């Protein structure tokens, strides 16, 4: 190195090039994977992360843990990105993608150390991934019966498998049944915004309930609200986007009068405007009034005198859910409140749940919505319950899209490894080593399962390999029995697209990391 | 690490200042912190429990026995301590009583789980065993529960339950009186068809001075305000109250309004209009036959003097919730303007009086003797504000217990009898299960047995000997009501001693403690900055 | 306010870690600072004679050596000063110079130290910045040129304000004579220049024998 | 809870840290292995420059903090001390062994099983080397020594000039040959005085059939060349006789002070006259000689050399037959110096070597000695030549002492890897994994050799492994055990017929040392670093 | 060609083998290299490859 | 035990009783041994070395230790062994397989 009186790049620029840079990238990826290794399988463990402000997040989802990890290593951020991608496209497998990518990089590290050209590794990864995806699509088990009970059972089993790694795994059957019930009453888009999730502190997990309708929290009642009845047996719900209170007619409106008679007339006109709106609401026959905009004390007292229920400042999402449940239409104007735009539910009732008041709309026969009311002993408990239910909901939605499943517990990946090794045995030999390394790396998930469970991973892997070699596709890891078992007959089912996306994303991440040869870091401006 | 090639190795932003606990050492640290919190809490358990005296960041002092309040005001930094605080608060919101038992039970569970882990058992297996034992204990509690009558015709079981709840608090000097007023407050305002008890209709508020025995239940509303004009009478009988939310001022449009005076005639007309509006509003109020007028937004001198002149006592600036409570109690509607005021919208009250409080110049208005007042208020007196706050939270605990009785009318006998019986059932069940979860179930039973031990320790008796004797008696004679004689009454049968606890409270305690212990056992890494 | 007798008892033994954490850093701090107390404060507060041989002394002092002439060692930090000063033995004589850039007198005596180290191999001439040494700013005004001499942990040379005693243009002869007449510079020895080097090592004693 | 003033690392963290440190130490010198390896060069804080290729020297110069890295550095130092060659290969093998063993441990394989597997693999590798891969040097002749020296000097600053440097090394080693009791020939290397001097090119390096002193005559008066040298070796100074500490001179009669002062130097005069009267021509002393004695030697036309190094004087006395004298005292209590203790040489001169002079004692009688004068471009180059020359001398000594050599270029490593991979299946259940990992880690040497030449390492190592597997599986093609690596063309080559040898002791000692170092590091699973 | 990970002054990560993008994300300071980079950018604008 | 409300003096006496009973049990389980039986001494040495890094070298070190002890004491009429009579010399170099039992 020479001073070079006028330097080429900006002062402080840091560069790294060659094999050591790639080896460091692989090591960083391994470090990232080590942070979520233990959160895989029924015997997984939660992770607690504290931010700068001091709020603690307890989670088992790999994507959440990686997001909470403020990773700044350019090669390591690829694992976080692919975890986010798997969460977005599928919703489950965020740990598997990271483990697979890191294991791929670790397996090809010795070949990189001896100066193997990266493009050969990239081509081998592409070929192996294409073959694995084709094999998964070929051997995935699907039933062409279109039976309602059979598909319900399949969705329930998939949800149970997707839930048997979280803190709600003890009540996994109960939660899976509720999740399947909630998903099956969505119409065609399966929008997540159409499934409300309410968390109420205090109560056992089994106290959580699914509302065949809509339910939301009480919203800042005014004076005179306590005189309103809180139960109806055939109410008509008026869904409104209207501010029902005295106020200026317009922001730019100005009133100019020169007679006290005109003054009194103006005051009476304002009062008559509000009372005309209220009379139009009353004559519509509705007994429950819901408004996005605030509802004043005058309107609250008016509705109390007429024995009605009013609730202003209802959020947009809750109003839309109520529309989809009762079956009305949000009206920004009360001038045409026909019976067509009035929601209808069997029973409306306000009750107390864990020291809070919740308005309940139940008995809707044509509802297209739900509302999960989750009970727990802590805020993070409820947050993790919501995360687990979200994973289950995404899994059930994907299974609704297509009923193509493979046995979990590492059985699918053991079969893929066997097939890939058999394929690699019949090629020249430069790609054979790399494809064999890919197949060997595919074994990480059952090994990680055994390690988390406390098994001896070597014996379990040997037994699985011997079984798959002699036939038997769906033999995975029996966690309870300390042994192996046919996981398909044990109903350890997952959608095939989960593993397909996991393999695709892991392969793409590995190829992207391997392709990079030089890292350049410009100095950061505005050091402050 | 800094790479094997010596090149810089940065992964996590500011990883030098961050810390990480890995594996079983982190779990041991969590268990020890939770044990410390639980052992701090366990001294305030039972009738002989001692109160903690908390000081906030501003120097304000709170002498209290409520576990939830103590943990809420405790300034902790450990995450597991925050989890304990949240668990106690959750038990408070869901039930309102037993916020101290949950913390002690969770601490005992984690303490047993520590020595279970030391022997090489995966924490997930411990959590599964705890869940199984909790299911067994809950089923046993359902089996051994007993039902009580919750009718207004006879309130003895309710009074006994409220007395049991209030025994541990400082208001035990006025024990039966506080229990009776809490029971009457709950029963007066409640929907008899097993529906909710709206706590917003119970106005609990206290004033310093007097004696704690002077705390009373008013079947009406007590208002901080007083009569606007000092020369109006302080006593109104058979009052026909007119609740109004419109200030006794000339009307004013909400819209931006300009009134233009262009001549002397206009000025005279405006002055006459103001005078006539005042007189008209007063005459409109008087035309309904009302005796008392209650306003929310105050009024000016002219309205005040016309109200005085027409023998109309009035009160101004009454709060919105106070207006609602008065309207509910007096059976009268809330009228937004005078033109809509009619005789049918008037409330009724047998007595409206102004209350003095010694040499303090402060006056308070009481409305009572209503016809069928659906709203009640509790007026607490004390020798200092600290005992007043403690009485407030103790009465809240009693109200919550009676509310739970309203929701479900099944009770179990406290004093450790329920916990001892549950431990016996869990131990009996564990003898039949495969030995792998047997250790976890036995540890759960041992943790369940900490409540009677803590009760005996607080009462001065030897814990192990008393607990063993009571358990042996429970096994010998099949009486699951035998507990720890904390008050030294000379007997162990809590069914005879009338120590009664709601079944819902015990079930919530067991469930919440089990779930929190499971969550703590499932955490293995921490990444504090 | 009562209970003056506290007997903090368990407290200090339960907080040994953090107190010792402060104590080790404080120990480093005052060890470094006391290593320079013995110089600071009290110094600043406080025709053969025609040198015919001086010219020829310069003349054969010009011939430094064969392989270049090296330079004077520079101390980077006070911790570096301490960890280079506590090492070696008593027999090693160390002269240290405090300096700043631009001020008069530094360059001349710096070259003097360079040539002295060239022709006094035994001594360990070195120089340190005033900012690095962290001395009192009173030194930073009025005590920069200080021919400081150390010998195995204790002072053997007590020379500050060398500009007054030598001048500004003083050469190697002047400072060398001034140092030797105080009995500080070790006696010189006749040293010759070999080819380059001979002694690779002397560790194994398998040399020779002629057993029958 | 522990309340220990320090930092503690436990479990996989400390194992990963140790593997990282070992890998860093390996990667430091991994680029300086094999003929295509390139020398490094180090600059100290003061500014000293050291261009070197020896792994032991590089690791000695570096300042290291991590204890495992210190372990590998001391392992390299031990290999240098006890063998003299292979100081880089041992470090690389040890680090690769540690890495593979830790990879096994991470798979929940207990460290004790891995250690036992490594022990068995090392024992069987040594046995297989001693039984199959050794070549006797009896039938190869001097060409075996020449080829071993050339192989040792490859990858060094004197690699290309090996055709001449190997001849010089072999001649120097054969010159200092001696036999001791039990009739075992011995070659005391480090008795060959290595002298450096910049100047002419490498090819002008001179091998002295005698001894070379980096000293000159004490005075310009004495002659600088004596034909029939009679060397007298003394271990005492020739100065004015000052009386001992316990003796004090007190004068009460002034008439005797002059006699005392005269005798004070007449004693030394008489000693020198006794030494000279026997016919001595060259006088070497470890002590000093002052001007009077120098003049005494000048007048007699002899040579006087002062401050002669003790080891140099011992070597000269042993070679020329002279005897070291601490004092001129005999068994009769008087001062005598017989002629029987005079050394002899055929010529003693003071040659001029690049504006500097040194004394050459040429053609000593009664014993043949040797010395080497290295001429280079500058001091750094001469130092590197000296280090490489010492490595070659040690290699030749090992070859001449133990008459077994093995093919180079990674042939031994590939053969051992194949044999151990085959043999692991016949031992234990979990030790077989450790033995297989030992075999795999043994392949780091050919991989590094291929990588340093920018050749396709994978294909070359695959071809080598295929050749050795075919050799071991076919009993009629045993001649393929000698297939090594030809780095010039990047192809496998029969190294035995290509003259690429090295002592078997190098491989055996390197394997044992690396295995024991890896075992030592592998035992650690917890670190307590007490704060200073 | 091998992709290059480039981190600009705003910690926005670019990985690509496009020469124009790499030069754009590099804080080039030598003005002669600046002229060559500008020529490369002009080629990118005129043609695209 | 203390959490149950047991004074930390009954615990000490109970521990003393348990210690006495355990000493009796251990003495009951014991088996007599004579110094003339080399196999038991070798087995004890090997068991002692099983847990150390020199376990792989136990086949060499165990007879070394047994011989070292037996050569510094009289097998009959000896109630103690003075380990100061067995000098250990540490020399760097070689391997643990090069350990020796020089009798001078
Ligand atoms: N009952 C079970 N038995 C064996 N393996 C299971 C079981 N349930 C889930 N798994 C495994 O757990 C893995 C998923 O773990 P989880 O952490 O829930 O999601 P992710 O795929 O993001 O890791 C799947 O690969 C599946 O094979
Ligand atoms: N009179 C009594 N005799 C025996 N035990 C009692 C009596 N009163 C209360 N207890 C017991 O004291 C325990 C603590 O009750 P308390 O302090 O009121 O609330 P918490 O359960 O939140 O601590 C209860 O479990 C109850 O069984
Ligand atoms: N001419 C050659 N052809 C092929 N291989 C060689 C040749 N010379 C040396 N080697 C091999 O190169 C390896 C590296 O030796 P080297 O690194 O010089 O020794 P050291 O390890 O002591 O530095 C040796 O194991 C040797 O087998
Ligand atoms: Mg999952
Ligand atoms: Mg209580
Ligand atoms: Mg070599």
């Amino acid at each position: 190195m020479m001073p070079t009186p006028v330097i080429l790049l900006k002062e402080g620029t840091d560069s790294s090039q060659g094999i050591p840079q790639l080896v460091s990238n692989i090591s960083a990826c391994q470090v990232i994977a080590e942070a979520v290794r233990t959160t895989l399988g029924p015997r997984g463990m939660d992770k607690l992360i504290v931010d700068g402000r001091g709020k603690a997040t307890i989670s088992n989802d790999g994507a959440t843990i990686l997001k909470l990890l403020d990773v700044v290593h350019p090669a390591a951020k690829t694992l976080v990105d692919i975890a986010k991608s798997q969460d977005a496209e599928v919703g489950d497998g965020t740990t598997s993608v990271t483990l697979l990518a890191a294991e791929f990089l670790k397996q090809v590290k010795p070949y990189v150390e001896e100066g193997l050209h990266p493009q050969i590794i990239i081509r081998a990864f592409r070929t192996a991934t294409q073959l694995a995806v084709n094999k998964i699509k070929e051997i995935a088990v699907t039933v062409k019966k279109a039976d309602k009970v059979e598909q319900r059972k399949l969705l329930e089993k998939c949800a149970m498998t997707a839930l048997s790694s979280k803190l709600i795994s003890q009540q996994k059957a109960f939660f899976a049944k509720m999740v399947v019930d909630a998903v099956m009453m969505l119409d065609d888009l399966l929008q997540l915004k159409m499934i409300g999730i309410k968390k109420v502190q205090g109560g056992a997990l089994e106290d959580s309930q699914l509302v065949a309708g809509v339910a939301f929290k009480k919203t800042f009642s005014y004076a005179g609200f306590e005189m309103q009845p809180k139960k109806y047996h055939n109410p008509k719900i008026a869904l409104l986007n209207v501010e029902l209170e005295l106020k200026a007619e317009k922001d730019n409106a100005e009133i100019r009068v020169h007679t006290v008679e005109d003054y009194q007339a103006i005051v009476d006109a304002e009062w008559n405007i509000l009372y005309d709106k209220l009379e139009k609401i009353h004559h519509s026959g509705a007994k429950v009034v819901l408004s996005k905009l605030p509802i004043g004390d005058v309107a609250t007292q008016y509705f109390a005198d007429r024995d009605m229920f009013c609730a202003g400042r209802v959020p947009e999402e809750d109003l839309k859910r109520t529309m989809m449940a009762c079956g009305g239409s949000i009206q920004t104007s009360v001038n045409a409140l026909s019976a067509d735009v009035l929601g209808r539910c069997q029973v409306f009732e306000e009750t107390q749940i864990g020291g809070e008041r919740y308005n309940f709309f139940t008995g809707c026969p044509k509802a297209k919505t739900c509302t999960f009311i989750l009970r727990g002993g802590a805020e993070q408990f409820m947050e993790e319950t919501e995360r687990s239910l979200h994973d289950a909901i995404m899994i059930v939605r994907r299974a609704i899209k297509n009923d193509s499943v493979v046995a979990g517990g590492g059985a699918i990946e053991m079969e893929l490894s066997k097939y890939l090794r058999d394929y690699s045995r019949t090629i020249p030999g430069k790609q054979q080593l790399l494809i064999g390394a890919y197949a060997k790396a595919l074994e990480i998930i059952p090994r990680q399962l055994c390690d988390n469970a406390g098994f001896d991973a070597t014996n379990i892997l040997n037994k699985l390999r011997a079984r798959h070699a002699q036939g038997g596709t769906w033999y995975g890891v029996d966690i309870n029995n300390e042994d192996i078992a046919d996981n398909f007959e044990a109903f350890v089912w997952e959608p095939a697209m989960v593993r397909i996306n996991a393999l695709t994303a892991a392969s793409e991440a590995a190829c992207l990391i391997v392709s990079v040869d030089e890292t350049i870091k410009n100095p950061r401006s505005t050091v402050d | 690490a800094f790479d094997e090639y010596g090149r810089p190795f940065l992964i996590i932003k500011d990883q030098d200042r961050k810390s990480r606990l890995m594996g079983l050492e982190a779990l041991k640290s969590h268990i020890m912190a939770a044990k410390a919190v639980a052992n701090t809490m366990r001294t305030s358990l039972g009738p002989n429990g001692l109160d903690k005296m908390m000081v906030d960041k501003d120097g304000d002092v709170t002498v209290t026995n409520d576990g939830a309040t103590i943990l809420s005001m405790m300034d902790v930094d450990h995450q597991i301590a925050k989890l304990m605080v949240e668990l106690s608060k959750s038990q408070d919101d869901e039930i309102g009583d037993g916020t101290t038992g949950v913390v002690v039970l969770a601490g005992a569970l984690l303490e047993e789980a520590e020595q279970l882990l030391d022997r090489g058992i995966h924490p997930i297996r411990i959590a599964d065993g705890y869940e199984q034992a909790a299911r067994v204990a809950i089923e046993h509690l359902d089996k051994i529960s007993d039902s009580v009558l919750v009718d207004i015709k006879d309130t003895e079981p309710l009074i006994q339950t409220a007395k049991t709840t209030l025994g541990s608090k400082v208001v035990n000097s006025c024990h039966r009186q506080m229990a009776e007023i809490a029971v009457n407050a709950v029963l007066t305002v409640a929907d008899m068809e097993r529906r909710d008890v709206d706590f917003e209709l119970i106005k609990v508020e206290g004033k310093v001075g007097g004696r704690l025995e002077d705390t009373k239940l008013i079947k009406g509303v007590i208002v901080d305000k007083d009569f606007s004009h000092p020369q109006m009478p302080k006593k109104v009988e058979d009052a026909k109250i007119a609740i109004l939310t419109c200030p006794f001022e000339p009307p004013k449009p909400k819209t931006k309004h300009k009134l233009d005076v262009t001549s002397v005639e206009d000025y005279k007309a405006l002055q006459k209009y103001e005078k006539e509006k005042f007189e008209e509003m007063i005459q409109q109020i008087k035309e309904t036959g009302a005796n008392l007028a209650i306003c929310q937004w105050g009024f000016d001198d002219e309205a005040n003097h016309l109200l005085l002149q027409n023998n109309l006592p009035a009160v101004r600036w009454v709060g919105g919730p106070e207006i609602e409570l008065i309207a509910i109690a007096t059976g009268g509607r809330i009228v937004p303007r005078f033109s809509e005021l009619t005789a049918e919208k008037l409330g009724f009250a047998g007595l409206v009086q102004e209350i003095s409080f010694g040499t303090t110049k402060d006056k308070m208005l009481v409305i009572e003797q209503c016809k069928n007042s659906r709203a009640v208020t509790i007026f607490i007196r004390g020798g200092n504000k600290m005992i007043i706050e403690e009485a407030k939270r103790s009465l809240h605990d009693a109200l919550c217990v009676i509310r739970n009785l309203i929701r479900d009318n099944r009770v179990v006998y406290g004093g450790g009898a329920a916990e001892i019986s549950c431990a016996l059932a869990v131990s009996q069940e564990a003898d039949k299960c495969p030995t792998l979860e047997q250790y976890a179930m036995r540890a759960f039973a041992d943790a369940l047995e900490v409540i009677p031990m803590a009760l005996s320790e607080n009462s001065g008796m030897n814990p192990i000997q008393t607990m063993t004797e009571v358990r042996a008696r429970q096994v010998k004679e099949m009486n699951p009501a035998l507990g720890i004689d904390c008050l030294h009454k000379g007997t162990n049968d809590m069914k005879q001693q009338h120590v009664i606890e709601t079944l819902i409270g015990k079930k919530q305690q067991i469930s919440l403690a089990t779930q929190m212990v499971r969550m703590i056992l499932k955490i293995d890494d921490i990444r504090k900055p | 306010l009562a209970g003056e007798g506290i007997s903090v008892n368990t407290g200090p033994k339960g907080v040994i870690n953090d107190w010792r954490r402060f104590k080790q850093l404080e120990t480093e701090q005052r060890e470094e600072q006391c290593r320079e107390m013995e110089r600071l404060i009290k110094k600043l507060s406080m025709f053969l004679q025609q040198y015919r041989k001086q010219r020829m002394e310069e003349m054969r002092q010009q011939l430094h050596k064969g392989p270049q002439f090296k330079q004077v060692f520079e101390i980077s930090s006070g911790e570096g000063f301490l960890d280079m000063i506590d090492k070696e033995q008593k027999s090693i004589v160390i002269m240290v110079h405090i300096y700043e850039d631009g001020i008069p007198g530094t360059e001349a005596m710096n070259g003097c130290m360079i040539c002295l180290a060239a022709e006094y191999p035994a001594v360990k001439f070195c120089k340190v910045k005033s900012s690095v040494i962290g001395a009192s700013s009173q030194f930073t005004r009025n005590a920069l040129p200080a021919l400081l001499i150390y010998k195995g942990g204790e002072l053997i040379g007590n020379f500050v304000r060398v500009t007054d005693q030598l001048g500004d243009d003083f050469f190697a002869v002047d400072l060398e004579a001034f140092l030797q007449e105080f009995g500080l510079l070790p006696e010189k020895e006749v040293l010759v220049l070999t080819s380059v080097r001979n002694s690779a090592t002397c560790h194994s004693e398998d040399s020779d024998l002629e057993i029958d | 809870p522990l309340s220990v003033f320090g930092d503690r690392s436990t479990g996989e963290t400390i194992r990963s840290q140790n593997v990282m440190a070992a890998a860093s130490i390996a990667n430091i010198v991994k680029s300086s292995l094999g003929p295509v390896g390139l020398d490094k060069m180090l600059v100290d804080d003061i500014g000293d420059v050291t261009i070197t290729n020896d792994g032991a020297t590089i690791l000695k110069l570096l300042e290291v903090e991590h204890p495992a890295a210190k372990v590998l550095c001391e392992l390299a130092d031990l290999q240098d001390k006890e063998v003299g060659d292979g100081t880089t290969s041992v470090v690389i093998i040890a680090a690769e062994l540690l890495k593979n063993a830790d990879e096994l441990v991470k798979q929940k394989i207990h460290p004790t099983s891995v250690i036992s597997g490594y022990r068995l693999a090392c024992k069987e590798a040594v046995r297989y080397i001693n039984e199959n891969l050794i070549v006797n040097t009896d039938e190869l002749g001097r060409d075996c020594l020449i080829n071993a020296a050339k192989t040792s000097m490859s990858s060094k600053i004197i690699g290309i000039n090996g055709d001449f440097f190997a001849n010089m090394v072999v001649d120097a080693v054969l010159a200092i040959k001696y036999t001791d009791i039990r009739g075992q020939p011995r070659y005391p290397v480090n008795s060959v005085n290595i002298l450096k001097a910049h100047g002419r090119s490498q090819m002008e390096s001179m091998l002295i059939s005698g001894y070379a002193l980096n000293c000159v005559v004490g005075s310009q008066g004495m002659p600088k060349r004596i034909v029939n040298a009679k060397i007298a070796c003394l271990d005492f100074s020739l100065q004015k006789t000052k009386m001992k500490l316990g003796v004090q001179v007190v004068i009460t009669d002034p008439e005797k002070l002059d006699q005392i002062r005269q005798r004070e130097s007449d004693i030394t005069k008489e000693r020198i006259q006794k030494i000279l009267a026997t016919g001595a021509n060259v006088i070497l002393t470890t002590g000093g000689i002052d001007d009077m004695c120098l003049k005494y030697f000048v007048e007699a036309g002899a040579m006087a050399v002062r401050r002669v190094l003790k080891r140099d004087l011992k070597r000269i006395a042993k070679a020329s037959g002279a005897t070291i004298l601490s004092t001129l005292a005999n068994l009769e209590g008087e001062e005598t110096f017989e002629a029987a203790m005079l050394g002899q040489a055929e010529e003693v001169v003071q040659e001029r070597i690049c504006d500097d002079e040194l004394i050459l004692i040429k053609n000593t009688k009664a014993r043949t000695s040797a010395s080497i004068i290295l001429r280079g471009a500058n001091d750094f180059m001469c130092d590197e030549m000296e280090r490489s020359l010492h490595d070659a001398l040690c290699v030749v000594k090992r070859v001449l002492e133990s008459k077994s050599v093995v093919p180079g270029g990674g042939a031994v490593e590939a053969a051992l890897s194949i044999y151990l991979e085959n043999y692991a299946t016949s031992m234990g259940s979990r030790e077989q994994l450790a033995i297989a990992e030992f075999a795999r880690s043994l392949l780091v040497i050919p991989n590094t050799l291929a990588v340093n030449a920018a050749q396709d390492s994978t294909d070359l190592v695959a071809k080598l492994r295929a050749f050795h597997n075919e050799a071991q599986v076919n009993p009629e093609r045993k001649n393929l055990k000698w297939i090594g690596l030809d780095l010039s063309n990047g192809k496998p080559r029969d190294n035995k017929q290509a003259g690429v040898f090295e002592p078997t002791i190098v491989k055996v000692k390197s394997l044992k040392f690396a295995t024991e170092a890896a075992i030592t590091i592998l035992r650690i699973d917890d670190l307590i670093k007490l704060h200073p | 060609g091998m992709n290059k990970m480039v981190i600009n002054h705003l910690e926005k990560l670019f990985v690509t083998n496009d020469a124009a993008t790499i030069l754009r994300e590099l804080e080039v300071q030598h003005p002669a290299a600046k002229m060559i980079v500008m020529a490369s950018h002009m080629q990118e604008q005129e043609v695209g490859d | 035990l203390l959490q149950k409300g047991i004074h930390p003096t009954i615990i000490s006496e109970s521990f003393q009783k348990a210690l006495e009973k355990g000493i009796e049990i251990l003495t009951d389980m014991s088996r007599p041994v004579e110094l003339s039986d080399r196999e038991t001494l070798l087995n004890s040495a090997t068991t002692s070395l099983n847990s150390k890094v020199v376990s792989q070298y136990s086949s060499l070190l165990s007879p070394m230790s047994v011989n070292a002890v037996m050569k510094v004491i009289d097998p009959a009429t000896a109630t103690s062994v003075d380990l100061r009579d067995i000098k250990i010399v540490k020399k760097l170099g070689g391997t643990i397989d090069d350990c020796e039992l020089v009798e001078g």
